[PDB]
């Protein structure tokens, strides 16, 4: 009975009492991050629990002709909030996460969603769509902002990625039999210890409806899905002034 | 002194990557045997369902029974990680006496696994890797015979300037040792350790390996890093005795000291450049051929 | 045999010695290794553990 | 000798017509009395719905 | 000599060690083996065995 | 191994043996050596040493 959460900030909040349980990861111990291998030797700090709390970032709708969506991690909150300014003026970042997506369906509604968190994913961009003519994709698809971006082809994930072979990542189902909300757990993984928040892209989410949305005419056409995230025990290194360069 | 206890909430005991969950080791384990049908409780682990592992409140097998199977197979030496190499064509190059593709008399090729995607894509199924490599250069005639000529091999370490003439300074390569080989000696066989600047080779990586603001000018460095690479190899003929026969080389590749991570699934499409996510969208075809019906062929 | 090595790769369960035809030392046979597998977390991410006697679900 | 135990699953103890259920006798029985209205637990068999 | 083998062929009566010029181990001399023969069942398929003193046939 | 050497270079902390393909003896691996550094005199040429408790300067 450890599927509880105490959350209250701003003016509203969301907590659960009899939700769809949780998913455990790696069966492991708590720890901080490696400190005695950086370029410099200065002592680290610990920002603690100053600002880490949940604000929803988008309530994505699900419709009859949903084609797929995703996000860029951690580009979602790198530009907004005191966390945004801290990430902008600070070079090194690391923290854990507890992803909680709210996904409810009514008695009338039937269907399921294909929500897959894909780490380390080199993003499959539009790249001109065809890509045979050298017209480079503009910046309006590299830094979309809080809106995310629309993925082109589901069963190849814009990169040749056949759908049935996505099973490697933590796989989740959205069904009124299964869950009133889904939980995703991911720690901090990178092939290199230290990097900037503007050059390197870690990964992003992915959502493609595994089942088409259907309902007899007379019901709600779209289904909103809410997402929020708050990193737990966040620590930032490369402490410096408010200087981008 | 010791008055306030605000910070004591910490959880010292650092073991692995950041998280908050906790577990505990156990000294020994558990076992299970097999039996037949019986209505009893307490101890009944005989059968195992991978997810449920029990019987629902609606009976699954109330009508018939099951059977048993015995094992006689061994799995000790079935691992493939390093031994998965088998036969397959690899590739070749040529150094003719008179030609247009080689107006200089020497050939300098950039060393990489990006040689020929046909078989590299089999190894390219992963992203983060640590391995040993081997390069074999076998020399012969373009016709397919053997001729007693005078040849030798010079290595180009990374960071050295790329030769632009038959008499460049790159031939001295002071910090590069020398290998005593000749056409009479067995063909080239050189080991290559893991000198990646990072923990693994970067192919599926979205970033900017050059400092400064990112613009349309600085986009070609995807895959072809001018300096981050492990160098090239230059081949020519040294000495006053110039060869009177054109020559050809075949390049053989082999990998040792396997250590991999990050499983990445199979690709059913084609690229157009190195690590280019672009695909033939107008002619997408599934990974397998289907039929008008599944019942009959 | 007054000679040591300059390698830091660990993960051996039995002591063993090596001899090389080159001047280095680790180029010989790497030795015999066992097989280990632990897929528990892959398919069973459960935090609430009951006793052996009690059923897992209510 | 006695090596395999395939057949030992049997349930010797033949009593009556073929079935698979099992029960057990008891030496004595139980009784019950009557009372009035009260809000209490533990022992309250006073009334019986079939 | 910190090295084992990956062979499962049995039937040896004396312990022995092997050394190979290749990286494998069993390519050297297989060792000395004895000779065994037992043709009893081939020519004498008799189930009814009498005692040593008594004659075999009535 | 009834053979000695004709070398007088010292500075070894562990005893070790050598074998050579030539008739000489010291042409094989020289052995493993540690690292030592002592830059005290380079930057701290002070003759007047105070006790640990007292400050160095008045």
């Amino acid at each position: 009975s450890d599927r509880v959460a105490q959350l209250t900030i701003g003016n509203s909040t969301i907590t659960t009492q009899e939700a769809a349980n949780i998913i455990v990861g790696y069966g492991e111990w708590p720890s901080y991050c490696s400190d005695s291998d950086a370029t410099a030797v200065d002592k680290p700090t610990r920002p603690d629990v100053s600002v880490n709390r949940f604000y929803t970032l988008d309530t994505k709708l699900w419709e009859k002709s949903s084609k797929g969506w995703y996000w860029k991690f951690p580009d979602v909150l790198t530009e907004t909030g005191v966390f945004g300014q801290n990430a902008q003026f600070h070079y090194l970042y690391r923290s854990g996460f507890c992803i909680h997506v709210q996904c409810n369906a009514s008695k009338f509604h039937q269907g399921a969603l294909l929500v897959a968190v894909l780490p380390e994913y080199v993003i499959g961009s539009v790249a001109g769509g065809t890509g045979t003519e050298d017209t480079h994709p503009p910046y309006k698809q590299t830094q979309p902002g809080a809106d995310g971006f629309e993925l082109q082809h589901p069963y190849v994930l814009d990169a040749g990625i056949p759908i049935s072979q996505l099973t490697v990542c933590p796989h989740q189902w959205i069904n009124l039999r299964t869950n009133n909300c889904a939980t995703i757990i991911v720690p901090y993984i990178n092939a290199l210890p230290f990097d900037s928040a503007l050059n390197h892209c870690n990964f992003g989410l992915l959502v493609v409806p595994i089942s088409p949305l259907d309902y007899d005419q007379g019901a709600t056409p779209v289904i909103p899905i809410t997402i929020t995230l708050a990193p737990m025990c966040s620590e930032f290194a490369g402490l410096r002034q408010a200087v981008t360069q | 002194g010791d008055r306030v206890a605000d910070v004591i909430e910490s959880s010292i005991g650092d073991s692995v990557s950041r998280a908050l969950t906790r577990a505990l080791p156990a000294p020994t384990g558990q076992d299970t045997q097999v039996s037949s049908h019986r209505l009893d409780t307490g101890k009944v682990p005989a059968l195992q369902a991978a997810e449920i592992g029990a019987s629902s409140n609606a009976s699954d097998e109330s009508m018939i029974e099951t059977r048993c199977v015995l094992n006689s197979h061994s799995t000790a030496e079935t691992t493939l990680d390093s031994f998965f190499s088998r036969a397959g064509l690899v590739g070749e190059i040529d150094l003719p006496l008179e030609g247009t593709t080689n107006p200089n008399g020497y050939a300098n090729w950039d060393i990489d696994i990006t040689g020929y995607a046909q078989m590299r894509r089999k190894v390219e199924l992963f992203t983060y890797m640590r391995f040993d490599a081997e390069f074999t250069f076998v020399a012969c005639t373009p016709t397919g015979q053997v001729v007693p000529q005078l040849l030798q091999y010079m290595f180009v370490p990374p960071g050295a300037p790329e030769p632009d003439s038959r008499e460049s300074l790159a031939w001295q390569t002071a910090t590069n040792p020398s290998v005593f080989v000749k056409l009479s000696d067995p063909p080239a066989q050189v080991s290559v350790p893991f000198m990646s600047p990072a923990s693994a080779y970067q192919w599926f990586y979205d970033g900017y390996p050059t400092f400064g603001e990112h613009k349309q000018e600085k986009d070609l460095e995807y895959g072809a890093c001018p300096n981050n690479m492990m160098g090239t190899f230059s081949v020519r003929t040294v000495g006053t005795s110039k060869s009177k026969y054109p020559l050809v080389i075949r390049i053989y590749m082999r990998m040792k000291h396997v250590r991999a991570w990050i499983p990445r699934p199979m690709r059913n499409q084609n690229y157009l450049f190195k690590a280019n996510p672009n695909y033939a969208g107008n002619f997408i075809k599934p990974t397998g051929a289907s039929r008008t019906a599944i019942t009959t062929l | 045999s007054h000679e040591n090595s300059n390698s830091a790769t660990e993960g051996s369960t039995i002591n063993y010695t090596t001899i090389n035809y080159y001047k280095d030392s680790y180029a010989a046979t790497a030795g015999k290794q066992s097989l280990k597998q632990d897929p528990d977390k892959f398919a069973n991410p459960v935090k609430d553990i009951f006793t052996e006697m009690a059923a897992p679900l209510k």
